[PDB]
C-alpha cells in the first residue's frame, strides 16, 4: 500500500490514484456543459447562490481565451483560472509566431500537454478541474472536454460536475431529436434547459445561470456572453420546460 | 516498501514501476497489428467510441510523426500524445541538424533512450505506452520498430500489441511458417491492408464495420491514414473473397 | 542542490542535531585552557591506544590561527579542520583590510558565527566541535580565553575544559582556581594545567600536549621531557 | 490524516487538508466586517491585544488611494499579500495611468494564492482578506480565502463568530445597500453588524478599527479617539 | 518540476552493504550468459541471442557492439541500460581522448571511463546503478590484446577468460579446464562455442548465437586506400555463415 | 612608481627602491617605501600603475602569510616567485590586468644561498645576479656588467649600488628623491638607514 | 514530494556518530588487508587481493596499490571504484601544486586535501560517503619518509606502521610487538609479509594473492624510487623470507 | 517525517510553535517604558562560576536611539541584530534621519517566516526592542519568531515571564519615573531568578532621548541594588 | 549612431524666503529650432509640501519626478504615513540620481 500518497506512482494495476482523487474534486463541483451547433459552440454553468450577499451577475466563471475561445470548468475554481492563464500564454505565443489565431485542436493539445505534465512528477499535484472549451476557427466549430489525467476528446455535447449524469442523458436526447443539426439560438435555449434539469441533483440552494457562445453567423466567430433579453428568453424557455 | 514507488531495484533486481507501466498499456482495451508488404507498411488498430456524445473523428491512436513516419500507440491517450509530440519534435530537429529525414529505426532508438532514462532517474515516471513506428525507409525498405516502458526496442516482420495480442501473434506466426518469407508478397498497399484486416478478423474472431477500425499506411516518401470510406472500400473487397 | 532542513525544532523546543553534535564533543579527547597573570596555557589529552603513531607528522591538537592566537578543540577531527581553515583566512583578511591583527574576541565571534550558520542552513549538519580560543590582542598584555560550541554561543572563561571527563576536570579547576589570585607565572600556570589533566589522563607521557602563549606573538609548544618534568614534580608533592 | 503532510496531496475524497488547515487559522482570528452601498464601501474590525500592557494589533491595511483591506489569521501573510497588491495597484498607475479595478485585484490575489496550493515546498497563505475599493464601476467588496477563491459581495464577515454578523447583514441587505451619500450611517450599520459577533467583550476606543472608501473619499483608517463617535 | 532528488538512492546499510549495487548484480545474475576468451593473437566475445518474439527480427538487435575500431563490448543483464552505456562509451572515447591525442584510447583507459560513468550512477543524486556487467575486449599498440569485466559498482578486472550472467559459475569452471597461454584465436573461438552450448537449451546456430573477435587488421573493412599506415579495424563481427562453418567442426 | 634595483652578492640580496610619489605636476611624497615583506627571508619590491602596485603587493603578502600559518613553514624564494609569476600570468588576460613589475629578493635557508628574481607584469620571470625595471636598467646594467663579481661582500654590493644611484641621479630627467635600501640574508630583512 | 525517499546521509545519531561513516567503515573491515611500514631508509606497502581466481590476469591487474606521483603512493581498502575517483582527484591536485610552486607537493598537503574532500561528503550535499580507507606512503625533503591513513570520516593520522581493512586489530598487535625505530627497509619487508601471513583468512599466502611496493632512496644519491613489484618479484621475496 | 512549513490541524505552523518552547527555556529579560525613557534588564545566568560574566552580552545596541534585549537561543539573535544595525544605518544613509522604532522592528520581523525547504528553521529567540523617535516617543516592542510584534508598556520574556508579567501588570503606571522603572526591573528580576541577584548576574540598560542607548556599569547597577533593598526594608 | 539624449530647453528658478519658498519655470518645450509646446508644465507638486523640477532632457526629467513621487508614496507606506521632510527628500533624490552615475539623467534638479 501507499501507492496513492504520491503523484505519478503507478499502482500494481497501472493506475495513478492521485489523478483519480483529483477527479473526486471535479465531481464535487457545480455543473457545466457545452453544446456544439451548426456554426459554433455554446457554454453554460450553474452558479450556486451561497447567500443573498453575492452580487448577481458579478462572479463570472466562464472565461475567454484570445478572442474566439471560451472555457468553463468544474472543481477547484483557482485551478481552472491557472489553466486558462496558461492557455492565454499559449494562444499569444502561437499568434505571435504564426500570425493566425490558434486553431481549436491545436489549443486543445496545448492544454492537454500542460495538464498531462502535472501527472509526471511527485513535486506537483494534478489539476482538480475538468474543462469544457471550444470556439470557431478556419475549419468550423469545435467542442472539447479535458480531464485531470490530461485526456481530452472532441464532443457533440459535454458535461461535468455534480449534475453531469442528468446533463449527459439530456445531451444524448438532444443529439437524437436534432440529427441534421442545431442552430446557435436553439442551442442557447437548450443549454438553459439542461442546467435547470441538472440543478435537481443540487436542489439544496438555488442558482444563477451563465451562458456564452461563439457562432459564425450570430457572433462573427467571436466569444460573447449571453446577456439581457437573450438570456431572459433562455431562462423562460427553461422554466416552461421543467413544468 | 518504497522500492515499489520509484525506479530503484527491488531485492530481486526488478523495477516494479516499469512493470506496472506495462500494465497501464492495456487500459484502453484496443488491439493493434502491423505488417510489411513489398513496397509498404500497414498498421491497423481497433476503434471504439462507446459514448454517443463523442466526436468520433477526434478519437484516434495513430499519429503522423513526419511525412515518412507513422506511429500507433497502445496505452492512455495523454501519455500517447506526450510521446507523439516529442517524436514530432525529435524527427524535425534531426532533419534540421543532419540534412536528411530521420529513419524509423533511429527515431525508435531515440524514443527508447528517453524511456530508459525514465527507468533510471527517480523524478521521472515511465510513460505507460507502447509505441509502434512504421515507414518505408529509403535504405531498409518497409520497417516496423516497437518501443516499450523498459526502454526496449527491436525491428519486426510484423507485430501486434494489446490485451488480445497473443491471439494475433500466433496467427501471424503460423502464416510466416507457411510462406517462409519476411513480408506480405503484394504490390498494392490496398491488398496488404486487406491481408491485415483479414488476419485480425480471423484471429480475434470478430467482424468489423468501417467505424470499428482505423488504418495507417506507409509508402515511399509518405505515411497517411485512411478515411472511413477508404476502409469501407477495403471491407467490400474482403466480403467478395 | 540538496536543501533538506536537518536542524529543526522538536515539540519540546529542542534542536536535536545540535544536541547530538554536543554528544560528539563529549566523546572527543579532553582539552583544557587556564589563563595566568601574563599567559594562557592550552592542554590536550591524546588517547592511550595510539602507539606506533608517528608524532612528527600527525595533526597536533593545538593550531595557530595567527601568530598571536591559538585554537584547540574536542569533537570530530575532520570537522575542526574546516573551522581552522576559515579562521586562518579571516585572520589574514582582517589584517588586509583593517591593517591590524584580529582580537581574540573577534576571532571567537567569527568561528561561532560559522558554527551557528550551520545550525540553520538547508542541506548541512552542525559541526561536531567545541573550541577553546586563546591569545593576546595586539599591544595588550591581558590574557584572553574563549569557548565556542556547536550551537554558536561563545563566552569568556578564567579557565575551562571540554571533551570527555570534562565534568571531573572542571570540578578540579573550580576548587583550585582563585580568581583573586590567578597563577602568577608560566611555570605555575602550566603546573595547574597538568594537574587538572592528571585527574583524567592515565600517563604523563605522550598522553599530554601543552602549548604556552605569552604576550606579543610568543607561542611555543612544550616537549615531552619538559612536560614530564612537571608530572614528576606533582607526584612527589602528593606524599603526606 | 495520511494525506495532510503537504499541499501537493489529494485525500481519497478529493480534499486538500493543508489548505483546510490554513482556513482554520482564519477561524481563530478576530472578527472583521465589510459592507457597501452604491457610493461607499466600509470595513469594520475588532482588534485583539496580547494582554492589558499590550497594543491592539492593527487589522486594516491601505493598498492605494482607492483600495484597501482588512485581515483575519496570520498577519505576516496579510503583509505579504497587501504588499503585492500595493505593487500591482502601483504598476497599473505608472505604466497605464490607470486605477486598478477591484475585480482585477481579486483575480491577481487568487492566482498568487493558488500557486502555493499546487507545488511542493510551499504552504498556503494562512490569512483571509476583505478588500474594499471604489473604481470606475463604483463601490466594491471582495472576500479572499487562501484556497484562492475570491468572491464579490454586498457585505460579509470573517474570523471567529462571524456567523452572527453574516446572518445580520443577510437580513439587513435591503436597507444598508441604499445608504448612499451618508458615510456615517453606513459605518453605524457595519458597527451594528460586528456587534452580533461579540461575546463578553464589547467595543471600546482602542478596540475598534473602521475604514471607508467612496465617491469623493480616499481610503482612510480611523482608530482610537476618531471612532469614539460610533461606540 | 525540477529534479528534487539531489540525494543518494544508494546508501550503506548497517552491515556495510550497498543494497542497490547488490540488487543490480542480481539483475545481472538473471541475464543471459555472455563470455570472453583471450588468445595469443586475438580475443573473442560471445553471447546467446535470446529473441523476444518469433516475429521479431533478431539481427536488428545487437548485443555485441563496436566501441572503437579495435574495441568491442558485450553484456549480461538489462539491455536498455547497455544500449545507453555504449552510446556514452563511444562518445567519451572521442571527447576525452581522440579529440585530444588524435588517436583512439587504449583498452584499459576506455574501460576506466565506462567504469567511472557506472560508479557515478552509484553515488550521484536521484539515480539507480546500471543493471549490467560488461565484457570489453580490445587491442592497442603498447598493451597488446586485453579483456575486461566492468560491474554495476564501477569495479573492473582484467581476465584471461571469463563468463557473466545466468550460467557463469559452470562456464567459468568449464573455461578453467580449457584455457592456456598458447591458444590461437581459432582455438579460443572453438572453446567459446563449446562453453556457450552448455547454457543454451534451445536452437544453437549462426542465427541464435552472436560472436565477435578482436584480431588482425582488416584492410578490406577500412573503406579507403592510400594511407599505408592506416591498416583497418581489428574488431570484426562473425557472420551467421562463419559461425555455422565452425559448428560442424565442433 | 619609478626605480627599483636588485643585486645578489655572495650571501645576501640588496634591494633599492626610489622614494618619490609623483602625481601630475607635484611630488606628493619623498619617503615612500615600495616594498612588502612576504616572509621572514623574502622581500618584494614593486613598480607600475598607481593603486595596482600596492593592491597587488598586499594581496601576495596575504597569501604567503596564509601559507606560512597553515603549514608552519616558510616557502622557498623559488616557490614564492613561481606563485607570484602565475598570478601575473593569470592577470595579463583578465578584464583589467595588474600593471605591476616586481623584484623578489630572498635567502633560501635550505640551500644557504641568496636569490634574485625579476618578474614583469606579463609574468615574465628570470633569476639574475642583478636586475631592474623600467628605464633604470638602461643606465645601471652596463655599470653592473663592468663591476659586478659573484663573490662580493654586502659592503661591496652597497658601494656598487652607490655607483648605480649616482649614475641615475646624474642622467635621469626625473627627481626620484633617493632610495630606500634593504638587505635580505640568513638573519632576515633589515633596512640600511643611511644611504 | 521527494523528501519521503531521502535517507539523510549526513546526520548525527543520538550518540553523536555519523551513521553512514560508521557503516562505510563496517564495509571496509571486510576488504583485503593493506599494511604500511616506515623505516629510516624507505617505506613498504603490502596488500592482500580479495580471493582471486586462476583466470584473473595478475600482471596487468591493480586493485590495491596506486601511484599518485613519483614520490607518493597509496594502498586502498574498500570500494575500488570509489577509490579511483579520489585517486584521480589527488593526481590532479599534486600537478596543480607543481605547476603553481615549481616544487613537488609535500605529502601532508596532498593527504589533507583528500581528507577534506571525504569530510565534505559527511557534512553537506546529502550523498553517500566514499567507502574507502587509504594508506599514503611518500617522501619529501621536510619530513622524509611518511605514512598516513585516511578513512570515510576524512580524519587522517600519521604512523610508523599501520594496517587497514580486515583484521587490523590482530595486524596492529603483531606490528607493535616486532616494530623498532632503527629498523631498515629489508626488515620491514619481512615484517609486512609475516604479519599478512598470520592474519590472512586464506589457507596460505601466495604470490598471486598479493600486491607489493617499496619507496626507497635506492638509486644515485638523494633521490627516491617507487617500485611496484611484478608477480615474479613477489614470488621471489616470499621464498627469500621463508614463507613459501 | 513532514514539511518544515506544515500547518497543524488547528491552523498553526508546527516549527513556529516549537520555537516558542525554546524561548520559554531562556533567561529572563524585562523591559519597561516610561515618559522619561525605556529601561531594559536581563538575567545573565552564567552556567559555571569560571565563566567571566561580563562576556555575557544579552543587551545590545542597534543604533543610538534603539536598544535590544534577547531570550532563548541567543546565538540565533546575532544575524537579527546585524540586519537591524544595517537597516538603521542604511535608512540614515538614504534619508538623512533616524529611522522609526516600529519600522526597524517590522524590518526585523520580516526575517522571521523566511524559512523552508531561505534559512532551514525559524529563529529560536525573542527580542525586546526599545527606543525613541520624534513621532511616537518612547517605545517597547516584543518581536517574536512568528513574525508578530506587539507594543508594550512593560514586558517580560524567558523562563520567569509568567510570574514577572503578573507583577508588571500591578506595578506599571503612566507616571513612573525612570529611576522607579530601574528599581522595578531589579525587583522583578530579583523575584524570579534562581540565584541571588547581584551586579554580576544581572545587567541594566536604558534609552533616553537626550543621551541615547547606554549599558550601565556594574558599579552603577550595584548602587541601584543597594537602593532597592533599602526601599523594601522601609516598610 | 543612436544618441539616447536630447535637449528640451527651459529654465527653472527657486527662491527661499523666511516662511515660504517658490519654484518657477517657463512652460515652453523645444527641440533644436522648433517649439514642441507653448504650455508643457515643468514644475510639480510631489506631496508633503514639496515641489520639484528636473530640467534639461525632458524624458529623463519626467522619469525622475515619477520615481520621486513614487518614493513619497512608499515612504508613507513603510513608515506609518510620516511626512517626508525636505532634507530627507533631498538625500533620497541624491541616491536616485547617483544610482544612474554611469548613464545619467541629463537634468538639473531643484526642489
Ligand atoms: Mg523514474
Ligand atoms: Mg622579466
Amino acid at each position: 500500500t501507499g501507492y496513492d500518497l504520491s503523484n505519478s506512482v503507478f499502482s500494481p494495476d497501472g493506475r495513478n490514484f492521485q489523478v483519480e482523487y483529483a477527479v473526486k474534486a471535479v465531481e464535487n463541483g457545480t455543473t457545466s456543459i457545452g453544446i456544439k451547433c451548426n456554426d459554433g459552440v455554446v457554454f453554460a454553468v450553474e452558479k450556486l447562490i451561497t447567500s443573498k450577499l453575492l452580487v448577481p451577475q458579478k462572479n463570472v466563471k466562464i472565461q475567454v481565451v484570445d478572442r474566439h475561445i471560451g472555457c468553463v470548468y468544474s472543481g477547484l475554481i483557482p485551478d481552472g483560472r491557472h489553466l486558462v492563464n496558461r492557455g492565454r500564454e499559449e494562444a499569444a505565443s502561437f499568434k505571435k509566431l504564426y500570425k493566425t489565431p490558434i486553431p481549436i485542436p491545436a489549443f486543445a493539445d496545448r492544454l492537454g500537454q500542460y495538464v498531462q505534465a502535472h501527472t509526471l512528477y511527485n513535486s506537483v499535484r494534478p489539476f482538480g478541474v475538468s474543462t469544457i472549451f471550444g470556439g470557431v476557427d478556419k475549419n468550423g466549430a469545435h467542442l472539447y472536454m479535458l480531464e485531470p489525467s490530461g485526456s481530452y476528446w472532441g464532443y457533440k455535447g459535454a458535461a461535468t460536475g455534480k449534475g453531469r449524469q442528468s446533463a449527459k442523458a439530456e445531451l444524448e436526447k438532444l443529439v437524437d431529436h436534432h440529427p441534421e443539426g442545431l442552430s446557435a439560438r436553439e442551442a442557447v435555449k437548450q443549454a438553459a434547459k439542461i442546467i435547470y434539469l441538472a440543478h435537481e441533483d443540487n436542489k439544496e440552494k438555488d442558482f444563477e445561470l451563465e451562458i456564452s457562445w461563439c457562432s459564425l453567423s450570430e457572433t462573427n466567430g467571436l466569444h460573447k456572453f449571453v446577456k439581457g433579453d437573450l438570456l431572459q428568453e433562455a431562462i423562460d424557455f427553461a422554466q416552461k420546460e421543467i413544468n | 516498501g518504497y522500492d515499489r514507488h520509484i525506479t530503484i531495484f527491488s531485492p530481486e533486481g526488478r523495477l516494479y514501476q516499469v512493470e506496472y507501466a506495462f500494465k497501464a498499456t492495456n487500459q484502453t482495451n484496443i488491439n493493434s497489428l502491423a505488417v510489411r508488404g513489398k513496397d509498404c507498411t500497414v498498421v491497423i488498430s481497433q476503434k471504439k467510441v462507446p459514448d454517443k456524445l463523442l466526436d468520433p473523428t477526434t478519437v484516434s491512436y495513430i499519429f503522423c510523426i513526419s511525412r515518412t513516419i507513422g506511429m500507433v500507440v497502445n496505452g492512455p491517450i495523454p501519455d500517447a500524445r506526450n510521446a507523439a509530440l516529442r517524436a514530432k519534435a525529435e524527427a524535425a530537429e534531426f532533419r534540421y541538424k543532419y540534412g536528411y529525414d530521420m529513419p524509423c529505426d533511429v527515431l525508435a532508438k531515440r524514443m527508447a533512450n528517453l524511456s530508459q532514462i525514465y527507468t533510471q532517474r527517480a523524478y521521472m515516471r515511465p510513460l505507460g505506452v507502447i509505441l509502434t513506428f512504421v515507414s518505408v525507409d529509403e535504405e531498409l525498405g518497409p520497417s516496423i520498430y516497437k518501443t516499450d516502458p523498459a526502454g526496449y526496442y527491436v525491428g519486426y516482420k510484423a507485430t501486434a500489441t494489446g490485451p488480445k495480442q497473443q491471439e494475433i501473434t500466433t496467427n501471424l506466426e503460423n502464416h510466416f511458417k507457411k510462406s517462409k518469407i519476411d513480408h506480405i508478397n503484394e504490390e498494392s498497399w490496398e491488398k496488404v491492408v486487406e491481408f491485415a484486416i483479414t488476419h485480425m478478423i480471423d484471429a480475434l474472431g470478430t467482424e468489423f464495420s468501417k467505424n470499428d477500425l482505423e488504418v495507417g499506411v506507409a509508402t515511399k516518401d509518405k505515411f497517411f491514414t485512411l478515411s472511413a470510406e477508404n476502409i469501407e472500400e477495403r471491407l467490400v473487397a474482403i466480403a467478395e473473397q | 542542490g540538496y536543501d533538506r532542513a536537518l536542524s529543526i525544532f522538536s515539540p519540546d523546543g529542542h534542536i536535536f542535531q545540535v544536541e547530538y553534535a554536543l554528544e560528539a564533543v563529549k566523546r572527543g579527547t579532553c582539552a583544557v585552557g587556564v589563563k595566568g597573570k601574563n599567559c594562557v596555557v592550552l592542554g590536550c589529552e591524546r588517547r592511550s591506544t595510539l602507539k606506533l603513531q608517528d608524532t612528527r607528522i600527525t595533526p597536533s591538537k593545538v593550531s595557530k590561527i595567527d601568530s598571536h592566537v591559538v585554537l584547540s578543540f574536542s569533537g570530530l577531527n575532520a570537522d575542526s579542520r574546516i573551522l581552522i581553515e576559515k579562521a586562518r583566512v579571516e585572520a589574514q583578511s582582517h589584517r588586509l583590510t583593517l591593517e591590524d591583527p584580529v582580537t581574540v574576541e573577534y576571532l571567537t565571534r567569527y568561528v561561532a558565527g560559522v558554527q551557528q550558520r550551520y545550525t540553520q542552513s538547508g542541506g548541512v549538519r552542525p559541526f561536531g566541535v567545541s573550541t577553546l580560543i586563546a591569545g593576546f590582542d595586539p599591544r595588550d598584555d591581558e590574557p584572553k580565553l574563549y569557548q565556542t560550541e556547536p550551537s554558536g554561543i561563545y563566552s569568556s572563561w578564567s579557565a575551562q575544559t571540554i571533551g570527555r571527563n570534562s565534568k571531573t576536570v572542571r570540578e578540579f579547576l573550580e576548587k583550585n582556581y582563585d580568581r583573586k589570585e590567578p597563577p602568577a607565572t608560566v611555570e605555575e600556570c602550566v603546573k595547574l594545567t597538568v594537574r587538572s589533566l592528571l585527574e583524567v589522563v592515565q600517563t604523563g607521557a605522550k598522553n599530554i600536549e601543552i602549548t604556552v602563549v605569552k604576550p606579543d606573538s610568543d607561542i611555543v609548544a612544550l616537549s615531552s621531557e619538559e612536560i614530564n618534568q612537571y608530572v614528576t614534580q606533582i607526584e612527589q608533592e602528593k606524599q603526606e | 490524516n495520511n494525506y495532510d503532510g503537504d499541499t501537493v496531496t489529494f485525500s481519497p475524497t478529493g480534499r486538500l487538508f493543508q489548505v483546510e488547515y490554513a482556513l482554520e487559522a482564519i477561524k481563530q482570528g478576530s472578527v472583521t466586517v465589510g459592507l457597501r452601498s452604491n457610493t461607499h464601501a466600509v470595513l469594520v474590525a475588532l482588534k485583539r491585544n496580547a494582554d492589558e500592557l499590550s497594543s491592539y494589533q492593527k487589522k486594516i491595511i491601505k493598498c492605494d488611494e482607492h483600495m484597501g483591506l482588512s485581515l483575519a489569521g496570520l498577519a505576516p501573510d496579510a503583509r505579504v499579500l497587501s504588499n503585492y497588491l500595493r505593487q500591482q495597484c502601483n504598476y497599473s498607475s505608472l505604466v497605464f495611468n490607470r486605477k486598478l479595478a477591484v475585480e482585477r485585484a481579486g483575480h491577481l490575489l487568487c492566482d498568487k494564492a493558488q500557486k502555493n496550493t499546487q507545488s511542493y515546498g510551499g504552504r498556503p497563505y494562512g490569512v483571509g482578506l476583505l478588500i474594499i475599493g471604489y473604481d470606475k464601476s463604483g463601490a466594491h467588496l471582495l472576500e479572499f480565502q487562501p484556497s484562492g477563491n475570491v468572491t464579490e459581495l454586498y457585505g460579509t464577515a470573517i474570523g471567529a463568530r462571524s456567523q452572527g454578523a453574516k446572518t445580520y447583514l443577510e437580513r439587513t441587505l435591503d436597507t444598508f445597500i441604499k445608504i448612499d451619500g451618508n458615510p456615517d450611517e453606513l459605518i453605524k450599520a457595519g458597527v451594528e453588524a460586528i456587534s452580533q459577533s461579540l461575546r463578553d467583550e464589547s467595543l471600546t476606543v482602542d478596540n475598534l478599527s473602521i475604514a471607508i472608501v467612496g465617491k469623493d473619499t480616499p481610503f482612510t483608517i480611523y482608530d482610537g479617539e476618531a471612532v469614539a463617535k460610533y461606540i | 518540476m525540477t529534479d528534487r532528488y539531489s540525494f543518494s538512492l544508494t546508501t550503506f546499510s548497517p552491515s556495510g552493504k550497498l543494497g542497490q549495487i547488490d540488487y543490480a548484480l542480481t539483475a545481472v545474475k538473471q541475464g543471459v550468459t555472455s563470455l570472453g576468451i583471450k588468445a595469443t593473437n586475438g580475443v573473442v566475445i560471445a553471447t546467446e541471442k535470446k529473441s523476444s518474439s518469433p516475429l521479431a527480427m533478431s539481427e536488428t538487435l545487437s548485443k555485441v557492439s563496436l566501441l572503437t575500431p579495435d574495441i568491442g563490448a558485450v553484456y549480461s543483464g538489462m539491455g536498455p541500460d547497455y544500449r545507453v552505456l555504449v552510446d556514452k562509451s563511444r562518445k567519451v572515447a572521442h571527447t576525452s581522448y581522440k579529440r585530444i591525442y588524435g588517436e583512439y584510447p587504449p583498452t584499459k583507459l576506455l574501460v576506466s571511463e565506462v567504469a567511472k560513468i557506472m560508479q557515478e550512477a552509484t553515488q550521484s543524486g536521484g539515480v539507480r546503478p546500471f543493471g549490467v556487467s560488461l565484457l570489453i575486449a580490445g587491442h592497442d599498440e603498447f598493451n597488446g590484446f586485453s579483456l575486461y569485466q566492468v560491474d554495476p559498482s564501477g569495479s573492473y578486472f582484467p581476465w584471461k577468460a571469463t563468463a557473466i550472467g545466468k550460467g557463469s559459475v559452470a562456464a567459468k569452471t568449464f573455461l578453467e579446464k580449457r584455457w592456456n597461454d598458447e591458444l590461437e584465436l581459432e582455438d579460443a573461438i572453438h572453446i567459446a562455442l563449446l562453453t556457450l552450448k552448455e547454457s543454451v537449451e534451445g536452437e544453437f546456430n549462426g542465427d541464435t548465437i552472436e560472436l565477435a573477435i578482436i584480431g588482425d587488421e582488416n584492410p578490406d573493412l577500412l573503406g579507403y586506400t592510400g594511407i599505408p599506415t592506416d591498416k583497418g579495424p581489428r574488431f570484426r563481427k562473425l557472420t551467421s555463415q562463419e559461425i555455422n562453418d565452425r559448428l560442424e567442426a565442433l | 612608481m619609478d626605480i627599483i634595483l636588485g643585486i645578489r652578492v655572495q650571501d645576501s640580496v640588496i634591494l633599492a627602491s626610489s622614494k618619490a610619489v609623483t602625481r601630475g605636476i607635484s611630488v606628493l611624497k619623498d619617503s615612500d617605501d615600495k616594498t612588502r615583506q612576504l616572509s621572514p627571508h623574502t622581500l618584494m619590491s614593486f613598480a607600475g600603475e598607481a593603486g595596482d602596485t600596492v593592491q597587488f603587493a598586499e594581496y601576495i603578502q596575504a597569501n604567503i602569510q596564509l601559507y606560512s600559518i597553515r603549514e608552519d613553514y616558510e616557502l622557498s624564494p623559488q616557490a614564492v616567485s613561481s606563485f607570484v609569476r602565475q598570478e601575473l600570468a593569470k592577470s595579463i588576460r583578465s578584464r583589467r590586468p595588474y600593471q605591476v613589475n616586481v623584484l623578489i629578493g630572498g635567502y633560501d635557508k635550505k640551500k644557504n644561498k641568496p636569490e634574485l628574481y625579476q618578474i614583469d607584469y606579463l609574468g615574465t620571470k628570470v633569476e639574475l645576479p642583478y636586475g631592474a625595471h623600467g628605464y633604470s636598467g638602461f643606465y645601471t646594467f652596463s655599470l653592473l656588467d663592468h663591476h659586478y663579481r659573484p663573490d662580493m661582500t654586502t659592503e661591496e654590493g652597497l658601494d656598487l649600488l652607490k655607483l648605480c644611484v649616482q649614475e641615475l641621479e646624474k642622467r635621469m630627467p626625473m627627481d626620484f628623491k633617493g632610495v630606500i635600501v634593504k638587505i635580505v640574508d640568513k638573519d632576515g630583512i633589515r633596512q640600511v638607514d643611511d644611504f | 514530494g521527494s523528501r519521503r525517499y531521502d535517507s539523510r546521509t549526513t546526520i548525527f545519531s543520538p550518540e553523536g556518530r555519523l551513521y553512514q561513516v560508521e557503516y562505510a567503515l563496517e564495509s571496509i573491515s571486510h576488504a583485503g588487508t593493506a599494511i604500511g611500514i616506515m623505516a629510516s631508509d624507505g617505506i613498504v606497502l603490502a596488500a592482500e587481493r580479495k580471493v582471486t581466481s586462476t583466470l584473473l590476469e595478475q600482471d596487468t591487474s591493480t586493485e590495491k596499490l596506486y601511484k599518485l606521483n613519483d614520490k607518493i603512493a597509496v594502498a586502498v581498502a574498500g570500494l575500488t571504484a570509489d577509490a579511483e575517483i579520489l585517486i584521480n582527484t589527488a593526481r590532479i591536485h599534486a600537478q596543480n601544486y607543481l605547476k603553481t610552486y615549481n616544487e613537488d607537493i609535500p605529502v601532508e598537503i596532498l593527504v589533507r586535501r583528500l581528507s577534506d574532500i571525504k569530510q565534505g561528503y559527511t557534512q553537506h550535499g546529502g550523498l553517500r560517503p566514499f567507502g574507502v580507507s587509504f594508506i599514503y606512503a611518500g617522501y619529501d625533503d621536510r619530513y622524509g619518509y611518511q605514512l598516513y591513513t585516511s578513512n570515510p570520516s576524512g580524519n587522517y593520522t600519521g604512523w610508523k606502521a599501520i594496517s587497514v581493512g580486515a583484521n587490523t586489530s590482530a595486524a596492529q598487535t603483531l606490528l607493535q610487538m616486532d616494530y623498532k625505530d632503527d629498523m631498515k627497509v629489508d626488515d620491514a619487508i619481512e615484517l609486512a609479509l609475516k604479519t599478512l601471513s598470520k592474519t590472512t583468512d586464506s589457507s596460505a599466502l601466495t604470490y598471486d594473492r598479493l600486491e607489493f611496493a617499496t619507496i626507497r632512496k635506492g638509486a644515485n644519491d638523494g633521490e627516491v624510487y617507487q617500485k611496484i613489484f611484478k608477480p615474479q618479484e613477489i614470488k621471489d621475496i616470499l621464498v627469500k623470507t621463508g614463507i613459501t | 517525517d513532514r514539511g518544515v512549513s506544515t500547518f497543524s490541524p488547528e491552523g498553526r505552523l508546527f516549527q513556529v510553535e516549537y520555537s516558542l518552547e525554546a524561548i520559554k527555556l531562556g533567561s529572563t529579560a524585562i523591559g519597561i517604558a516610561t515618559k522619561e525613557g525605556v529601561v531594559l534588564g536581563v538575567e545573565k545566568r552564567a552556567t559555571s562560576p569560571l565563566l567571566e560574566s561580563d562576556s555575557i552580552e544579552k543587551i545590545v545596541e542597534i543604533d543610538r536611539h534603539i536598544g535590544c534585549a534577547m531570550s532563548g537561543l541567543t546565538a540565533d539573535a546575532r544575524s537579527m541584530i546585524e540586519h537591524a544595525r544595517t537597516a538603521a544605518v542604511t535608512h540614515n544613509l538614504y534619508y538623512d534621519e533616524d529611522i522609526n522604532v516600529e519600522s526597524l522592528t517590522q524590518s526585523v520581523c520580516d526575517l522571521a517566516l523566511r524559512f523552508g525547504e531561505l534559512m532551514s528553521r525559524p529563529f529560536g529567540v525573542a527580542l525586546l526592542i526599545a527606543g525613541h523617535d520624534a513621532d511616537d516617543g518612547y517605545q517597547l516592542f516584543h518581536a517574536e519568531p512568528s513574525g508578530t510584534f506587539y507594543r508594550y508598556n512593560a514586558k517580560a520574556i524567558g523562563s520567569g515571564s509568567e510570574g514577572a508579567q503578573a507583577e508588571l501588570l500591578n506595578e506599571w503606571h503612566s507616571s513612573l519615573t525612570l529611576k522607579e522603572a530601574e528599581l522595578l526591573v531589579l525587583k522583578i528580576l530579583k523575584q524570579v531568578m534562581e540565584e541571588k541577584l547581584d551586579e554580576n548576574n544581572a545587567q541594566l540598560s536604558c534609552i533616553t532621548k537626550q543621551d541615547g542607548f547606554k549599558i550601565y556599569d556594574n558599579e552603577k547597577t550595584a548602587e541601584l541594588i543597594k537602593e532597592l533593598k533599602e526601599k523594601e526594608a522601609a516598610e | 549612431q543612436f544618441n539616447p539624449y536630447g535637449d528640451n530647453g527651459g529654465t527653472i528658478l527657486g527662491i527661499a524666503g523666511e516662511d515660504f519658498a517658490v519654484l518657477a519655470g517657463d512652460t515652453r518645450n523645444i527641440t533644436d529650432y522648433s517649439i514642441n509646446s507653448r504650455y508643457e508644465p515643468k514644475v510639480f507638486d510631489c506631496g508633503d509640501n514639496i515641489v520639484m523640477s528636473a530640467n534639461g532632457f525632458a524624458a529623463d526629467g519626467d522619469a525622475l519626478v515619477k520615481r520621486f513621487k513614487n518614493s513619497v508614496k512608499w515612504y508613507h507606506f513603510d513608515h506609518n504615513d510620516k511626512k517626508l521632510s525636505i532634507n530627507s527628500a533631498a538625500r533620497n533624490i541624491q541616491h536616485l540620481l547617483y544610482g544612474k552615475r554611469f548613464f545619467p539623467y541629463y537634468v538639473h534638479t531643484i526642489i
